[PDB]
């Protein structure tokens, strides 16, 4: 049931500071008041990140893009839009493919032989008569055979409401792929801005070490999209979010550890003779 | 008579990475000219009995 | 498994859910949750110098 939209307005690419932020912990061990100089896969300061937004003027971007060395992904919203991620190495049939959705009752996890759509979304519509938003669409794939790993959570009930304000939420994610484990480290912060990425300091802790033993070098994001009576594949209206992308390199840090064993500040040893 | 549901595979482009599954059933091609996703001369089916 | 030699003496800090062992400056077995009854008695030296 693989639909490809015709409404998409040219627009430029853009690009954004980094400042200091992507940094996780590098150990589960308990450390206390502890300056520890590594070196590993990180982001570097102020580098270059890569901006997409879904604004409603018909912006809806969710290109392939690569993943050469695992990925710092930023998103920025309001309203639940941003809704998983497809990695792989060819998106088709050929090969198996990992997949992370979020379908607004439960998250999953599913490492299959996928064929997927050329513009994967989801689907959220409105009513008027009961001004309700619910979930009515999945064309994310057509077929899945042959799959691995399997895995999906308890259920649960979030809201869809398109909210119209400032953004409220801010979700920090680093994807790294070692010795056929896909790690994941995540953070969230509340916020109220707008337009840009706050600039500060990330402290993102492990989340998820998924034992999948695939080859990935292209990922894709899956978004929602909104449906209602004010608009097939032209019918549909988008929502307000912005992702930002970075790639992470092989630098030196200076982590520290405070009194409680949490990481505090970071010097990346690499940006000016000061550092 | 024979037991032939063990299978492995004997043909692909480089080696595998630590703890790395591979279960594509492409075409191999030995030789320079395209397989086209059909068997014979220089090309083989990568997985034995 | 983490086998020592020393005294035993009750005391108390904070863990992290996921975090079982806490180092020291010398990286020596500083602090430990105990298995059975969940606390987070730690250890002291015993030999005097
Ligand atoms: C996609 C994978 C995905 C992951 C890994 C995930 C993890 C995750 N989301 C949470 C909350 C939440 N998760 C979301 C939503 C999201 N947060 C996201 O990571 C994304 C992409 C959304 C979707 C837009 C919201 C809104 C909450 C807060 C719910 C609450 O506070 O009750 C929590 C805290 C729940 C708890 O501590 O009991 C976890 C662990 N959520 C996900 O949806
Ligand atoms: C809110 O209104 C919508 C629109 O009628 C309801 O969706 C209908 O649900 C029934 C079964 O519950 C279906 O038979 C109809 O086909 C649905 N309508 C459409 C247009 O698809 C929805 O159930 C309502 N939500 C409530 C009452 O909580
Ligand atoms: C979307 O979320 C629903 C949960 O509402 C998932 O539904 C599961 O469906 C299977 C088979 O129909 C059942 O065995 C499960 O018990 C359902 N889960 C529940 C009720 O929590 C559904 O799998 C999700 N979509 C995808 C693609 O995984
Ligand atoms: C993981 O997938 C990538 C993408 O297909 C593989 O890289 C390709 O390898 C072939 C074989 O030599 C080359 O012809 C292509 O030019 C490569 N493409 C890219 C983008 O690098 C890679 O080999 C795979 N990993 C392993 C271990 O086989
Ligand atoms: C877009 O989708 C339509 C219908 O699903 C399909 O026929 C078409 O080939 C797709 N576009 C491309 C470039 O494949
Ligand atoms: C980022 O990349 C773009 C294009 O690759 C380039 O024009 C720009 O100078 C780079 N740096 C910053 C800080 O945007
Ligand atoms: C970082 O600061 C601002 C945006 O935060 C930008 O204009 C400036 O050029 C950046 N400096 C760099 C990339 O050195
Ligand atoms: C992959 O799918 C094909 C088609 O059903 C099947 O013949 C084959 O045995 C499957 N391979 C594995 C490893 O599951
Ligand atoms: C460590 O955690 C405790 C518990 O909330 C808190 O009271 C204390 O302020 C924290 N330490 C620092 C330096 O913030
Ligand atoms: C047995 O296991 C339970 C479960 O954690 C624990 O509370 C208890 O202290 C353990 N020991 C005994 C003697 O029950």
């Amino acid at each position: 049931q693989c639909v490809n939209l015709t409404t998409r307005t040219q627009l430029p690419p853009a690009y954004t500071n980094s400042s200091t932020r992507g940094v996780y912990y590098p150990d589960k061990v308990f450390r206390s008041s502890v300056l520890h100089l590594t070196q590993d896969l990180f982001l570097p300061f102020f580098s270059n990140v890569t901006w997409f937004h879904a604004i409603h003027i018909k912006r809806f971007d969710n290109p392939v893009l690569p993943f050469n060395d695992g990925v710092y992904f930023a998103s920025t919203e309001k309203s639940n839009i941003i809704r998983g991620w497809i990695f792989g190495t060819t998106l088709d049939s050929k090969t198996q493919s990992l997949l992370i959705v979020n379908n607004a009752t439960n998250v999953v996890i599913k490492v299959c032989e996928f064929q997927f759509c050329n513009d994967p979304f989801l689907g959220v519509y409105y009513h008027r008569n009961n001004k309700s938003w619910m979930e009515s669409e999945f064309r994310v794939y057509s077929s899945a055979n042959n799959c691995t790993f399997e895995y999906v959570s308890q259920p649960f009930l979030m809201d869809l409401e398109g909210k119209q304000g400032n953004f409220k939420n801010l979700r920090e994610f680093v994807f790294k792929n070692i010795d056929g484990y896909f790690k994941i480290y995540s953070k969230h912060t509340p916020i109220n801005l707008v337009r840009d990425l706050p600039p500060g300091f990330s402290a993102l802790e492990p989340l998820v070490d998924l034992p999948i033993g695939i080859n990935i070098t292209r990922f894709q994001t899956l978004l929602a999209l909104h449906r209602s009576y004010l608009t097939s594949s032209s019918g549909w209206t988008a929502g307000a979010a912005a992702y930002y992308v970075g790639y992470l390199q092989p630098r030196t840090f200076l982590l520290k550890y405070n009194e409680n064993g949490t990481i505090t500040d970071a010097v990346d040893c690499s940006l000016d003779p000061l550092s | 008579g024979g037991n032939y549901n063990y299978l492995y595979r004997l043909f692909r482009k480089s080696n595998l990475k630590p703890f790395e599954r591979d279960i594509s059933t492409e075409i191999y091609q030995a030789g320079s000219t395209p397989c086209n996703g059909v068997e014979g001369f220089n090309c083989y089916f990568p997985l034995q009995s | 498994g983490l086998t020592g030699t020393g005294v035993l003496t009750e005391s108390n800090k904070k863990f992290l859910p996921f975090q079982q062992f806490g180092r020291d400056i010398a990286d020596t077995t500083d602090a430990v949750r105990d298995p059975q009854t969940l606390e987070i008695l730690d250890i002291t030296p015993c030999s005097f110098g």
